[PDB]
């Protein structure tokens, strides 16, 4: 009930909230390897039996 | 070496074997490590014994 | 700016005085008098002239010294009394 | 009905009233109405609605008027000249009790007692105005009214407490108006708005009021970045008079957010860095909160970005408001990979949304730090790599290109490389054994320091209310 | 509005227009102070200058700034 | 040693508040 | 209770395209003979979007014939004196019928009647797992969660041994079916010593599951004692295909076979990970890791390598190890650097004192920040 004037009055000068605006106007990062590899595999082994 | 009983490096782009029979760095950061783990459950604790004053 | 703060002189003098900090060499200063333009200058006269100043910095920010050289070098074709600038960012 | 209700409502004002009234004259318990007032803000937003509104009008007759009946009949008049015995003499419930002024003394002008009670009447109409969200006329009739009377009182402080209120609705209100609709008369009263604040300010640093301090100084540094005046922002913050004796949390985390945006742009991101982190901290984690919080953790996203540094992956998604990091992350994921198509065509689709927040000037920015780091990453997999591999995998336009971006950035020493032209490699540095060297000490020199800090900020405070319960009477 | 043009006039040579600048500041120094403390240094070489017949009004404009800035040592 | 000052407080608090009703309605 | 499992796991692999189409139409006889008689209409509503109204007439008939069956048993069954277990016996039976159809819902309600009546603490514990076993039918990794603590909250209480051992399997499907399989590898090895099944799905899938999670969590010298030399796991052989590709893989890396360790990678793949509903999920976070693995021994036995001599080994070009160790080389768990110019290998591998120094100073700044939490609030308070 103390922090209550001061975080309501902090919030007005954001204006809003920007999290409900959003819907109305609309190997963490690294791909999985297993596929690459898949690929890959074939095309070494074409050259390593013509060696 | 993955057994662990001369413990060394071969070189494939040369030819050598460099033996190192060096066993093992300090103790003292290790029970450091222990110290600081017990601290930091007992840190959350507190908190919650002292949560009578909220 | 009168009549709130049109002109299409405005956006010829702005490039001048920004170049002008790019050739002082503080970069530090060309983004602290482009904040106080950026409100003024969203989209209203957005980049024009303006570019000049605005590619320049950008090449040296990445650290492209070649691709820098190449805009001052064309950029001889424009003079009319920006060469007060071009030689100084030869240097 | 409206009798009752009038009445029912203007007899808990009175009650809260009698409590900060009582305590400011016996003694100096400043901090004690202070807490009182917090809570009388909410209480008072959520009665207005309930038991009428002309509620407060009865409050006025009541007691003693000096211009506030004027005020209430131009808010009365706004919103429609409301009638049912609403002529002044309406009310009268003091009754020749002196905690309740004393009837015949106080309008004889004997004794005064009106002086902090008009404080506390304005602060009542402020609220009002901004609840009913009455504009145009009644905002520059409120500002045009204050502002003298505070500067024809004297202020204890008891009295500056009041006051650093009322400010914080004067600068807001001038806002909200001036985002609806622009005009030149908005832009004449802005030069008054910004004036007043400084003439106030050091009345109040000699008061040394932590309250009223705090309160302005948020206010102006905001005021100057929305004008983008680097210059005057930067001799504002020399001073640091800005007070962390007793302030609440809410005031410091918006004095750190100002910090962390102002130094970014003067390209001190290592600073920027610490002050958006110590923002969060102090900020509570509330629903009141959300707007702060949510504003702070996308500034804090793009000083990682401009320090050359990806965030935590992990922060975006793991979040509940991972739908408005929905730009930071295609952001991210360009930045960190190098792909220089990717990165120019993210900040196209969501430029609308970061033109919002002035994001949009950063990511402008941000264009370099696409190929920045991307070549530190490049040298720290490959340590000696030809000038030539690197161009390949980045599709980097040419070698002489390259090399000179690298060139720049190890003046700054990012990437901590070294060219050798002569054999057509880049070698880094990087050899480790920095544990011989002396800078492990410098490090823990400084980590032994915040501990003692801390122990201090515990010794000081913990005695504070010691002292009032052996002062207290105990069973 | 700005001190912007104010500072501008101060730096022109001729002696008619840093005289006519004093005066401007003047009017606008107890309303916005925070402006101008970065180029204080350039208010007290006026000052020190023995050519100037409104010198005195020159060394109250610094003054005047420092005492707003809070550092009241400055201003006495 | 923070926090258990501050509990021995806030039970104090209530303690002292007690007597003051507590005279009030004896007498 | 025993089918629903059975269903589902042929009715993925005929949602699935990646499958083979003559592997899809196997998986497709199998199950439609099934649909019909267990008569799944809910569940099967689901997944028939998601690859007869007489199933339904046979539903509703089955409905309401074991619907009203077990019903006026009931009846009958209130009146026959034994108020407290012979109605819970009859409410389970309900269950029984809910629990064949794959409506868990209806499951839920008869079951709730079985516990509020005071009958064998044993019993108690055997429902509150059948609704757990609901929880890995849909394959709702949140459902088996909730359920599971109601099940851990019964069974120190009732003491039971006996269906102490289910919880542990049960238990390893939670963990395997979330990522850390850190408490999964222990779990799930455990359950082969000892097995006690009432009404459970196949000892097989323990197999399949404590070699995998084995192959993650473990370092090499525990790998050997706990998988390899596991007496169960070689009793019974390799005889299911799913089981054969893993164990392939297990042995080529232990006896350090680098040729034929790439393609059993592929297989594991093919045949193990994908089929799997549970580890599905987690094909992509498994390979990326064994595939680090491989490398991390190898740069520990080597000072330097040869670009082609690493490449070679395993059967990969160099082009496309190189591009695969760049992708690794970030997380720093392999920490070598690769000479584009002089076409070697080198092995930073850094366990100096530098090094240690590292790990302690970041869990240092974990309590730094918490401190300030506590006491600034409390302070202003």
């Amino acid at each position: 009930t103390k922090k209550k004037n001061e975080e309501i009055n902090k919030k007005s000068l954001e204006e809003d909230d920007e999290f409900e605006d959003f819907p109305i106007d609309t190997d963490d990062v690294e791909v999985d390897d297993d596929f690459t590899n898949e690929l890959k595999a074939e095309l070494d082994r074409y050259k390593r039996e013509n060696q | 070496i993955l057994d662990k009983i001369f413990y060394g490096v071969l070189d494939q782009g040369n030819g050598w074997l460099y033996v190192y029979e060096t066993p093992n760095q300090d103790a003292t950061y290790d029970s450091a490590l222990e110290l600081v783990g017990q601290l930091n459950k007992v840190v959350d604790q507190l908190f919650e014994k002292a949560s009578v004053l909220y | 700016n009168h009549k709130l703060s049109e002109s299409d002189k405005k956006s010829k003098l702005i490039s001048l005085y920004l170049l002008n900090l790019l050739s002082q060499n503080n970069t530090t200063k060309f983004h602290s008098e482009l904040q106080y333009l950026d409100k003024h200058i969203k989209n209203l006269e957005d980049d024009s002239l303006l570019s000049y100043p605005i590619k320049l910095d950008r090449w040296l920010m990445e650290g492209s010294y070649q691709k820098a050289w190449d805009l001052l070098q064309s950029g001889s074709q424009n003079i009319s009394e920006f060469d007060s600038f071009t030689d100084i960012l030869k240097s | 009905l409206h009798h009752s209700e009038k009445k029912y409502a203007e007899e808990d004002q009175v009650q809260e009233l009698l409590k900060v009234l009582n305590e400011i004259s016996k003694t100096t318990l400043t901090l004690d109405p202070r807490y009182i007032w917090r809570s009388l803000k909410d209480l008072s937003s959520l009665r207005n609605q309930e038991l009428l509104n002309a509620e407060t009008l009865c409050f006025t007759v009541n007691v003693l008027y000096p211009d506030s009946s004027s005020f209430k009949k131009n808010l009365l008049k706004f919103i429609t000249s409301n009638h049912k015995s609403s002529v002044p003499g309406s009310a009268e419930l003091r009754n020749s009790y002196p905690a309740s002024f004393y009837s015949v003394n106080t309008e004889k002008k004997t004794i005064e007692v009106t002086a902090e009670i008009n404080c506390f009447m304005h602060l009542l109409v402020q609220l009002f105005l901004w609840d009913s969200k009455e504009l145009e006329q009644l905002v520059e009739f409120n500002r045009k009214v204050v502002i003298p009377n505070l500067l024809c009182y004297y202020n204890l402080r008891s009295l500056n407490l009041i006051n650093a209120k009322l400010w914080f609705y004067i600068y807001l209100s001038h806002e909200t108006l001036a985002r609806s609709s622009e005009e030149i008369n908005s832009d004449n009263q802005n030069i008054i708005l910004r004036s007043t604040m400084m003439k106030f300010l050091k009345i109040a640093s000699l008061k040394h009021d932590n309250e009223t301090k705090a309160m302005l100084i948020n206010l102006i540094l905001r005021d100057f970045l929305n004008n983008g005046e680097v210059d005057s922002a930067s001799d504002f913050i020399s001073k640091l008079e800005y007070p962390h004796t007793d302030v609440s949390s809410s005031l410091e985390a918006r004095y750190f957010f100002y910090l962390s945006k102002i130094n970014a742009i003067q390209l001190d991101y290592s600073t920027a860095n610490e002050y958006i982190i110590a923002a969060i901290r102090k900020a509570p984690h509330n629903s009141k909160s959300l707007g702060f919080l949510q504003q702070s953790n996308k500034l804090h996203c793009c000083i990682q970005l401009l320090m050359g540094d990806i965030p935590e992956l992990s922060f975006f998604h793991q979040s509940n408001m991972q739908k408005s990091l929905l730009p930071y992350y295609h952001l991210t994921k360009a930045v960190k990979l190098g792909d220089l198509k990717k990165f120019t065509s993210t900040i196209t689709k969501y430029k609308q949304l970061l033109l919002k927040d002035d994001t949009y000037q950063l990511c402008v920015r941000l264009r370099s730090n696409v190929i920045k780091t991307g070549i530190r990453i490049i040298s720290l997999t490959y340590k000696k790599i030809s000038l030539r591999d690197i161009c390949l995998k980045l599709n980097l336009d040419s070698e002489q290109t390259v090399e000179y971006m690298v060139s720049r950035a190890i003046r700054d020493g990012v990437i901590e490389a070294k060219i050798n032209h002569e054999d057509g490699f880049i070698e880094t540095t990087e050899l480790l054994n920095i544990y011989d060297s002396e800078d492990p000490q410098q490090v823990f020199d400084e980590r032994i320091k915040f501990a003692n800090q801390l122990h201090d900020e515990y010794l000081v405070s913990m005695r504070y209310p010691e002292d009032k319960k052996t002062q207290q009477n105990e069973k | 509005t700005t001190a912007a043009p104010l500072l501008a006039l101060l730096r022109e040579n001729q002696d008619s227009v840093k005289t006519y600048a004093l005066e401007s500041i003047n009017n606008v120094v107890d309303q916005l102070w925070s402006e101008i403390s970065n180029e204080l240094p350039d208010i007290e070489a006026l000052y020190d200058d023995d050519t100037f017949s409104d010198r005195e009004m020159a060394a109250l404009i610094a003054s005047k700034v420092y005492y707003n800035l809070g550092e009241y040592e400055s201003a006495v | 040693e923070l926090m258990v000052i501050y509990i021995s407080n806030l039970v104090r608090s209530i303690i002292a508040f007690d007597d003051l009703i507590e005279n009030k309605i004896q007498n | 209770r025993v089918p629903n499992y059975e269903v589902s796991e042929k009715a993925f692999l005929l949602t699935q395209s990646k499958v083979s189409i003559e592997q899809r139409k196997e998986a497709a006889e199998f199950v439609l003979a099934k649909i019909k008689e267990e008569e799944m209409a809910p569940y099967y509503k689901y997944l028939c979007e998601e690859y007869d109204q007489e199933l339904y007439n046979e539903l509703c008939k089955k409905n309401e014939s074991k619907i009203k069956e077990l019903n006026e048993k009931i009846q009958k069954l209130e009146e026959d004196d034994e108020g407290e277990l012979e109605q819970a016996q009859a409410w389970i039976n309900l269950g029984e019928y809910y629990a064949q159809i794959g409506d868990k819902d209806n499951a839920e309600k008869t079951l709730g009647k079985s516990l509020s009546k005071a009958i064998s603490t044993g019993a108690k514990i055997d429902v509150m797992l059948t609704i757990a076993r609901l929880g890995f039918f849909y394959n709702d990794q949140l459902y088996v969660k909730e359920k599971l603590e109601a099940v851990n909250s019964m069974i120190e209480k009732g003491g039971d041994w006996e269906r102490r051992n289910r919880y542990k399997t049960y238990y390893g499907i939670h963990c395997l079916a979330v990522r850390n399989f850190k408490e999964a590898a222990k779990l799930l090895v455990d359950s082969l010593a000892t097995f006690t099944s009432i009404e459970l799905t196949s000892y097989e899938s323990i197999a399949t599951y404590a070699s995998v999670t084995g192959l993650f969590t473990l370092e090499r010298t525990d790998l050997k004692s706990k998988v390899i030399d596991s007496p169960e796991l070689l009793s019974l052989i390799s005889t299911t295909a799913a089981l054969q590709s893993i164990s392939s893989l297990t042995i080529s890396l232990y006896a350090s076979d680098y040729a034929s360790y790439f393609p059993y990678l592929l297989e594991t793949y093919a045949n193990v990970l994908i089929p799997c509903k549970y580890l599905n999920r987690h094909a992509d976070f498994f390979v990326r890791e064994m595939r680090r693995k491989v490398y991390a021994q190898l740069l520990e036995s080597y000072k330097t390598l040869s670009l082609k001599s690493m490449a070679s080994a395993f059967g990969v070009s160099v082009a496309f190890l190189d591009n695969d160790l760049g992708k690794f080389i970030p997380n720093k768990q392999l920490n070598c650097v690769i000479d584009r110019v002089n076409g070697i290998v080198e092995t930073n591998r850094p366990d100096n004192k530098n090094a240690q120094y590292h790990l302690l100073v970041k869990q240092g700044d974990g309590l730094l920040t918490k401190l300030q939490k506590y006491g600034a609030a409390v302070r202003l308070t």
